[PDB]
RNA sequence: GAAAGAAUUAAAUUAAUAUAAUGGUAUAACUGUGCGAUAAUUGUAACACAAACGAGUGAAACAAGUACGUAAGUAUGGCA
RNA sequence: AUAUAUUUUAGUAAUAGAUAAAAAUAUGUACAGUAAAAUUGUAAGGAAAACAAUAAUAACUUUCUC
């Protein structure tokens, strides 16, 4: 009928189908079902805030920036210059690693190079 | 059929008539997939997602000031030029293509708040071309696949034919599979952390690769996928294993800011940059 | 000659009654080569791994900061650097 | 805490239920829902796990928010601007959300929904947007209702009729049904749903229902004929439905008269139009219009004229459509209209 | 020698009716190979996207804005109509029946279900 | 011969047939159409029997 | 100022159309999908186109029944 | 922990989306969508296998916010 790799494919197969390994669906009370929408909903709200938040934390950054740059260009034409160069092969340093959910073992490195 | 002749009419009111609404065919389908009465229904929001909240807290900030140029307009890319009106026949002609391409291009805006660039999409094309003789391999390589995503693989099937290789048409040849959002982000730091680190002479990604609009791409060998920890884990189970493709899809306006955000993300890059 | 499995008839999925495929997924705490550990989630059943060769002691990642072990085993009364030294005469090649 | 108090805030905005509304509050998922009403189903019944701590603290966010929003409505002066605040402060409430939704909207009872309230009136704008609303348009254009009659509706108000005193039966016609003469022999019943921000007590509606398609073989085309037509009603969010017992003799500029089509006339549509009286400024209380009786006419009707002499905008619309049957000539007996005609099979 | 000495007849397919001419329930406007034409108002279309007339009238070829970069070819009810009619005006028709003033015929028709 | 005629007679016994073209190991051809004898759309089967190109009955029920 | 939606504009019929070539087709006639598998049904077919006759073509309408569609309606085989 | 009995599971098989230009039901109807080429890339991959990306947002509605 089947070869042990067919078999074993078979098998593979069936680890990725949702054949006969999924629960019954997800049915709830209308109480339940208002006070599950009220935390999406409120939720979902106070996601579009922090949004906000960073948003216009940017837009201020960015309104600074210029301000900056304005001020650079008025005074000292060589440092505005300076300041305003292409970064176009501009890396993050390999240092600034993406925060882990729980510390190393040695926190901060004091010596370097 | 008494005719084919297609012609909608036109109509007096300007409400919009969703006719799925107006059905009561497909009940479940009026829910939003977001609505928990769905049966398509997915918790989306499990977890906090950590490479997005680096990018938020961090890098985002550090891009805009990167990419902050003083007084910098659009620059307009290559589109369907007119034709000047110095002749009788340009009067309902179709406009010349493009100047060097054939299809239009898109115009790079300055980096303000808005459209500071971040990552979009993650696609991880994985294309077995043994699985033109044996079409368990395609399997095998899709199974491998969700492992390492935790996604659901989409079968890629042979679209073309051709004799010098051995390619039928219309026949299951590896699988894809579109990683977004917190999956994709998880994908990736397993990448820096687990997997790239394990390739014995990994130079880096390439900074001649990528497209010309914020999209950057690399690829894996058989060798490189037993570092993942899902197939680690299992040898014995995993006696073969393919390589695969993967394209990145950032909001980038061009490439280099693209592979800039990357770096942000402990991606190293070698070569001579364009 | 091309080696398939031969397909079933297909089980209608009714529109609507379409659900997204939710993999049993297992929190799994991975402790890299230092002592950072990070919570991934993963399909593999394993609570706890720890890693050997990871970016945290690569050297690519930080610039900044078993035959070997059979010949060490097997050659350890000689204590095999000075030996470098020793034997390395760079005139010939 | 805005959302339990109630000295300045309706009594609708809460739920009537108070078991269910113990349900809601709790400090632990230990009790048992009441929409369940068999034990057995209870017992089998598990709600999903967190839910209280969560849906309190959601609460919370959303009251803070609603109170936040009371006190910009308050300062407001205008009144639309007020009233979209309200609606802004306690459409995220979850007592109201639940009085909405899982009770009836056409048949409102005031105590769960009312309409006199902005927030509720919303729902109910929302809720007709999303299914009814629409229906009514695809009625309306498929039917050639729209052009035939009157260029173009903007819906604002919900129109239901039913049909009470002909039969017995309940029930509220959908638009663009086929009703026998029987059903559509005695009068109907409106009922105008509004749904915008009114002036209650000036504003006076009118109701005309019109039949575009009875046949004129002088003209070897259709003409109009106004079979009911009522004006100078008075309408409330909660008190709207039009019956014999709110209009009087003298609000009737055309009594009705029933749908009798004709043996191969073919299908005659009667769409019902509703339009709310031009306003005029200071002037206290509700300001009537005369029409002159003579000059509209029963059996030819320009419709759009009409509109156009007495300042008139369609907010609101529904149809029927009759064609022959057995019973058309009894009810011309009874009503006393004469034998009425009977047309060739062919339209040679 | 070969010679190619084979090839079909012209299909008639102008325009059998006109601008201005008097049509009659069925006649064909037009014969055509695809749309060049499109059924405009009281109007119908075949299998061979033949226009043919729904009702008696005058046959006029006219624009629509509504269906840019498209011909149409439509029958007004009357000569004193233009074609392309006003949109939120009301549909002119045709009764096209007549009534039974013979008592018998009425009566049988009124039998007949 | 690669299409051949056959002639499905109805299955409300009026008498009423009609006749239709098939392929030569096409399977049975079943259709309800009307029949004017009894005013009614009936089934309609073929009268004569034929060879039929055998299909493999498809096994929905998971077999071994 | 941002997010989402509705979309609109430009371009395109160079792909695709069971099949030649031509005309038509994105308002899709092309493609996907649910139901279905019925209209690849039954009697009368006017009136046109074409046309020596024999034939050929489009087809309103009337009547019987069927399938899909919330409805409007559409289907008397296939874009021609 | 172990024995018997009575059951229950394991036949492990793909579509999870109204799927949308890989292949497959070529006639009906209902709902919905848009192709192709060329270009820039990417593990074996090379002119030729697969996957990604490549025209414009003025006005409008809703949501959050200064
Ligand atoms: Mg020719
Ligand atoms: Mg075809
Ligand atoms: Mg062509
Ligand atoms: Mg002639
Ligand atoms: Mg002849
Ligand atoms: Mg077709």
């Amino acid at each position: 009928s089947l070869s042990p790799l067919a078999q074993r494919v078979v098998t593979q197969l069936s680890v990725m189908s949702a054949s006969r390994k999924q629960p019954k669906l997800l049915k709830l009370a209308r109480e339940d079902l208002i006070k599950h929408q009220t935390i999406e909903k409120c939720w979902s709200i106070y996601q579009q805030q922090q949004r906000e938040r960073r948003n216009l934390q940017l837009e201020l950054q960015y309104k600074s920036i210029e301000r900056s740059m304005n001020l650079l260009q008025e005074l000292s034409p060589r440092l505005f210059e300076a300041a305003n160069a292409s970064e176009k092969g501009k890396r993050f340093p390999m240092e600034m690693k993406v925060p882990t959910d729980f510390p190393p073992n040695t926190l901060w490195h004091y010596n370097f190079r | 059929p008494k005719s084919a002749c297609s012609l909608v009419k036109p109509v007096h009111h300007l409400v919009k008539i969703d006719k799925s609404k107006l059905s009561p065919r497909f009940p479940e389908l009026k829910y939003d997939k977001s609505d928990i009465r769905s049966p398509g229904f997915k918790p989306k929001d499990t977890h906090a997602d950590r490479l997005n909240d680096h990018y938020l807290n961090t890098l985002q900030s550090d891009l805009l000031l990167i990419n902050y140029s003083h007084n910098a307009a659009v620059v307009k890319g290559l589109k369907q030029r007119a034709w000047s009106g110095d002749s009788p026949y340009h009067l309902n002609r179709p406009p010349k293509n493009p100047r060097g391409s054939k299809a239009q291009l898109p115009d790079i805006h300055p980096i303000k708040w808005s459209n500071i660039p971040g990552l979009e999409s993650v696609v991880i094309n994985c294309f077995v071309r043994e699985a033109r003789e044996n079409q368990l391999l395609a399997i095998t390589a899709a199974l491998q696949l969700q492992q390492i995503t935790g996604c659901k693989p989409h079968p890629i099937f042979s679209k073309n034919d051709v004799p010098t290789w051995k390619l039928r048409k219309g026949h299951q040849m590896g699988a894809k599979v579109e990683l977004k959002g917190k999956e994709m982000s998880q994908f990736l730091s397993t990448l820096t952390e687990i997997v790239l680190p394990r390739i014995r002479e990994y130079k880096g990604i390439s900074n001649q690769s990528g497209n010309r609009f914020g999209g950057i791409s690399f690829g894996l060998t058989a060798e490189d996928i037993k570092f993942f920890p899902e197939i680690d884990a299992n040898q014995d189970s995993w006696p073969k294993t393919f390589g695969m493709h993967i394209n990145i899809n950032t909001s980038a306006q061009l490439d280099y800011q693209a592979r800039t955000l990357l770096s942000g993300f402990q991606f190293p890059f070698f070569g001579e940059e364009k | 000659t091309r080696i398939t499995l031969p397909r079933r008839p297909a089980k209608k999925i009714q529109l609507g009654k379409s659900r997204p495929a939710i993999y049993h997924q297992f929190n799994v705490k991975m402790e890299l080569s230092d002592g950072s550990v990070v919570i991934r989630r993963s399909q593999y059943p394993k609570g706890e791994i720890r890693l050997i060769q990871d970016q945290r002691n690569n050297p690519l990642w930080n610039p900044s900061r078993g035959s070997l072990d059979r010949f060490n085993k097997r050659y350890s009364s000689l204590f095999s650097t000075v030996e470098l030294s020793e034997e390395n005469k760079k005139k010939t090649q | 805490h805005i959302w339990s108090d109630f000295t300045t805030r309706p009594s609708s905005l809460s739920i009537q239920s108070s078991k269910v509304k113990n349900y809601l509050f709790q400090k632990k998922a230990s009790l048992d829902p009441p929409s369940i009403s068999r034990r057995s189903n209870r017992i089998k019944y598990s709600p999903p796990e967190h839910i209280d701590e969560i849906f309190r603290m959601s609460y919370d966010f959303l009251e803070q928010r609603s109170s936040k929003f009371y006190e910009l409505a308050n300062k407001t002066k205008n009144p639309l601007k007020k009233d979209a605040l309200l609606i802004k402060a306690e459409i995220n409430n979850p007592e109201v959300q639940y009085n909405f939704q899982f009770n009836n909207k056409l048949n409102n009872v005031k105590d769960i929904i009312d309409y006199d309230v902005p927030v509720y009136r919303h729902l109910g704008k929302q809720h007709w947007e999303s299914y009814g609303q629409m229906l009514l348009m695809q009625r309306l254009e498929t039917l050639a209702a729209i052009p035939d009659t009157l260029p173009t509706l903007v819906p604002r108000a919900e129109v239901n009729i039913k049909f009470p005193f002909s039969t017995g039966v309940n029930k509220w016609i959908e638009p663009g049904e086929f009703l026998s003469s029987n059903v559509t022999s005695m009068r109907p019943i409106f009922k105008i749903q509004e749904y915008e921000l009114v002036n209650v007590e000036k504003q006076l509606y009118t109701v005309l229902i019109v039949n575009p398609d009875v046949p004129d073989l002088s003209n070897d085309s259709f003409k109009t004929a106004l079979c009911y037509g009522l004006v100078n009603i008075n309408l409330t969010y909660n008190d709207n439905l039009i019956d014999p017992r709110k209009f009087h003799s003298s609000n009737i500029i055309a009594d009705y008269l029933p749908p009798v089509p004709e043996k191969n006339a073919g299908k005659q549509r009667f769409v019902v139009w509703v339009f709310r009286q031009p306003l005029i400024e200071d002037k206290q209380g509700p300001n009537m219009l005369e029409i002159d009786r003579k000059e509209l006419s029963r059996d030819d009707f320009d419709i759009r004229q009409f509109t156009k002499k007495y300042n008139l905008t369609a907010i609101g619309a529904h149809i029927w459509r009759s064609e022959w049957d057995a019973k058309v000539a009894a009810v011309r007996e009874k009503y006393g209209l004469p034998p009425g005609r009977v047309f060739s099979r062919v339209r040679r | 020698s070969r010679t190619s000495m084979k090839d079909s007849a012209g299909r008639r397919l102008g325009p059998k009716k006109y601008e201005g001419q008097d049509v009659s329930t069925g006649e064909i406007i037009m014969r055509q190979r695809g749309t060049k034409f499109y059924p405009g108002e009281n109007v119908g279309i075949g299998k061979d996207h033949s226009i043919f007339a729904l009702e008696p009238g005058v046959v006029r070829y006219y624009l629509d804005p509504f269906h840019p970069k498209r011909k149409f070819i439509g029958v007004a009810l009357r000569r004193d109509l233009k074609l392309p009619s006003p949109h939120f005006e009301p549909t002119v028709r045709r009764f096209g029946r007549f009534e039974l003033t013979n008592k018998r015929a009425a009566y049988k028709e009124e039998n007949s279900i | 011969s690669k299409n051949s005629v056959i002639k499905l007679l109805s299955t409300a016994a009026s008498g009423y047939s009609r006749y239709i073209s098939i392929k030569k190991g096409a399977p049975l051809v079943t259709q309800v159409r009307y029949d004017p004898v009894v005013k009614r759309h009936v089934l309609f089967k073929e009268a004569k029997k034929r060879k039929v190109a055998e299909r493999k009955p498809l096994d929905f029920l998971r077999t071994a």
